[PDB]
């Protein structure tokens, strides 16, 4: 489990959570707090890196880790 | 595994200060118990103090209704649940074995100069047994994960995460076997309770499909 | 990644390999050896436990970890 | 998260990246370098082993870890 940031085409910076081989967009503070708490509980990785939307590392993560909503 | 002296050093070190574990009403009684249990055992007890009487407990924990102070051991989580305390309860940590004269010593918040709004600092209190229900005895030395879910209808379910899936555990034998898996395969022994509407839980439930056993 | 043994209903002992969230039955000692080399390479768990076919820990692993055939 | 090499039947060597229970063929060095950077960030395994195409350990990985594309 971990969180990363994505610098999007339109210039915003988005928080994303990887858990269960999936990724969850964290749109608001409330999501972000809860995800950080999961990381602390379950020994998630605390590296926070920012990826530009066209970074290949990001592309590989996005191909491998389906997105799930809410 | 956890050393009693570590807990007692930490608890005695808090005397005169306060901890706020939840961000509500400053340093209440449950805040201390929750802090200590989270730091040392990776367990976040749920609810007010009185919910310690019957909420599920992590592997290795014991709960005992106490008739006598002599049953209290150092490092026990004390539970008040009778009389005035039946509504909300009280809690704190036993720093010594209970004494033969019906008394014991615990470090508690919000006992001395109690406050509904801001609670009060941890103090070492010489108590009697008035209102005491019993103890939770953590598993001390020499004497894949599970989570709990508090349902809309007011029950507490235990759930097991394994292989990117989640399994509802129907009985305590299922619980025991999941804890054995955790032990064997180096799973995480953290135990937390989530209310059914918690966003942490919602993310977990969306990421980890349910499978039935 | 790990191996476990299953005692089947008919009383044979099967070796199974957990990898990538899946279970693989190991049909021959060559497969078992290769599985153990994988464990060693990739930091897998070296615990070997024997499960009877009706063990609830076994049942929960079989439910959660789909079988794939080699 | 780790990388392995595969020597194919026709004699070329392929680099493959394992992530999220999936495997990704790394088509260029830029993809390789970004995979290596993911491994370092997220505490992936740094073992690098080459498997001949016929190897049973490789066949088990290939069965258990679906391919995703990029
Ligand atoms: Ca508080």
């Amino acid at each position: 489990m971990f969180i990363y940031y994505k610098r999007t085409k339109q210039g915003s910076t988005e928080q994303w959570f990887v858990i269960g081989g999936k990724r969850i967009y964290l749109p608001t503070m409330t999501y972000v707090n809860e995800a950080n708490d999961l990381i602390k509980r379950y020994g998630g990785n605390t590296n926070v890196t920012t990826y530009n939307h066209d970074n290949f590392g990001l592309k590989m993560m996005e191909a491998a880790l389906p997105q799930v909503k809410v | 595994m956890v050393k009693l002296n570590d807990v007692l050093s930490y608890v005695n070190g808090l005397v005169g200060k306060g901890v706020d574990a939840d961000g509500w009403y400053g340093t209440q009684c449950m805040d201390l118990t929750v802090d200590v249990m989270q730091r040392f055992f990776g367990w976040r007890p749920y609810g007010n103090a009185i919910a310690l009487v019957d909420q599920p407990l992590p592997a290795g924990f014991q709960r005992i209704r106490t008739t006598s102070s002599t049953q209290i051991k150092a490092g026990d989580v004390m539970i008040w649940g009778l009389g005035y305390y039946a509504q909300y309860g009280h809690t704190g940590i036993a720093t010594e074995d209970g004494r033969a004269d019906g008394t014991f010593v615990s470090v508690d918040q919000n006992w001395i100069n109690p406050s509904l709004e801001v609670g009060s600092p941890a103090a070492a209190i010489h108590h009697n047994m008035d209102g005491v229900w019993g103890v939770i005895r953590p598993p001390y030395e020499a004497a894949m994960f599970i989570y709990y879910k508090r349902t809309k209808q007011g029950s507490t379910e235990q759930w097991f995460v394994i292989g990117g899936k989640r399994i509802y555990l129907p009985t305590m034998t299922y619980v025991n076997e999941a804890n054995d898996l955790i032990k064997r395969y180096g799973g995480n022994t953290n135990v937390t309770t989530y209310n059914h509407d918690n966003f942490g839980l919602k993310m977990m439930e969306a990421a980890l499909p349910q499978v039935k056993v």
